[PDB]
């Protein structure tokens, strides 16, 4: 199916002495596979994937520069926008950045992006043509006519549609036994007695991959949402995501309700109903 | 400046059987700005050998971090994460529950 | 594999 590259970018103000806290993380697909933190004693790009170590040492040279660039560019940042919003150097300030490229099934490129943010708000980002950019205020909009006149949106889009795409496609490859492997969800239905009269059933999907999922109930074979609870779907920790959806029935009537389950390792979506 | 409180699942990495060695996970998201303390609780103490996911976040700019552990789950060992951030005027404790 | 180095805002 579809597939993207991603980095994230993180850096953060320490006003009582020295250098913005800086973390990096790449992705491809719901794979981390790098990172880099200012605070670690390596100062280099670290593989966090097995398939990335095959790269050999000009890879992590080049990849190290790249990103203590980035470090530099949002320090730079950090301080022109405290000045564009008049706020005092005494407080802590954060600004995010994600770029990537995704393909589809052809592993042909389909879009791109590049967004950045100031204290957990859109400040500016690039427009799907690839060719402009949206600035959410004044100061953004000071950003955007220097990165007009500097071209910037050029040299990106070389990068989101050449660049990115080549190399997620080699790690695609590089990466190939985990990931283009999806692994469907494991399911499996709980029952707890609430009281006398009502219980819960609590359906499970786990070790899946990809995070993308969809548990929902039905009662008699239509959409329930009335008297349910869905998780977020989080980590397992090993690679895999974890989610479960619940719903509270009267007791004698687990029969009537279905969990249903889709997830792009299922042919078919799953049905579970309660009587093991 | 716009602070978001951290949502918080504490779980297990497999399902649970006493006696049988598996991990204590504590996903907290949804929060800003990133600082952040994350301790994970044996009946009230402090466990040691914790180890955390690299700082990542969402479509809303918000954060998420999973912090993790090596246990052996019994029948009446309590487990819990204890979380403090700006917008928690006091730290919050969450139980673990097997069962979610 | 990383972008080149971004232009500061």
């Amino acid at each position: 199916g579809s597939h993207s590259m991603r980095y994230f970018f993180t850096s953060v103000s320490r006003p009582g002495r020295g250098e913005p806290r800086f973390i990096a993380v790449g992705y491809v697909d719901d794979t981390q596979f790098v990172r880099f933190d200012s605070d670690a004693a390596s100062q280099r790009m670290e593989p966090r994937a097995p398939w990335i170590e095959q790269e050999g040492p000009e890879y992590w040279d080049g990849e190290t520069r790249k990103v203590k660039a980035h470090s530099q560019t949002h320090r730079v940042d950090l301080g022109t926008l405290r000045g564009y919003y008049n706020q005092s150097e005494a407080g802590s300030h954060t600004v995010q950045r994600m770029y990537g490229c995704d393909v589809g099934s052809d592993w042909r490129f389909l879009r791109g992006y590049h967004q950045y943010a100031y204290d957990g708000k859109d400040y500016i980002a690039l427009k799907e043509d690839l060719r402009s950019w949206t600035a959410a205020d004044m100061a953004a909009q000071t950003t955007k006519h220097k990165w007009e006149a500097a071209h910037v949106a050029e040299q990106l889009r070389a990068y989101l549609e050449g660049t990115c795409v080549e190399w997620l496609r080699r790690y695609l490859e590089n990466g190939k036994e985990t990931l283009q492997r999806t692994d469907a969800p494991k399911t499996h239905m709980t029952h707890h007695a609430v009281s006398d009269h009502e219980a819960t059933l609590r359906c499970w999907a786990l070790s899946f991959y990809p995070a993308e999922i969809t548990l929902t109930w039905q009662r008699d074979g239509e959409d329930q949402t009335q008297d349910t609870e869905l998780v977020e779907t989080r980590p397992a920790g090993d690679g895999t995501f974890q989610k479960w959806a619940a719903v509270v029935v009267p007791s004698g009537q687990e029969q009537r309700y279905t969990c249903h389950v889709q997830h792009e390792g299922l042919p078919k979506p799953l049905t579970l109903r309660w009587e093991p | 400046m716009i602070q978001r409180t951290p949502k918080i699942q504490v779980y297990s990495r497999h399902p649970a059987e006493n006696g049988k060695s598996n991990f204590l996970n504590c996903y907290v998201s949804g929060f800003h700005p990133s600082d952040i303390e994350v301790d994970l609780l044996k009946n009230g103490e402090r466990i040691e050998k914790v180890e955390h996911s690299d700082l990542s976040f969402s479509k809303d700019w918000s954060f998420y971090l999973l912090y993790y552990t090596e246990f052996t789950p019994t029948e009446k060992d309590e487990y819990a994460c204890r979380v403090n951030h700006v917008t928690l005027s006091q730290p919050k404790i969450v139980k673990w529950d097997r069962d979610m | 594999y990383l972008a080149p180095g971004p232009v500061t805002a």
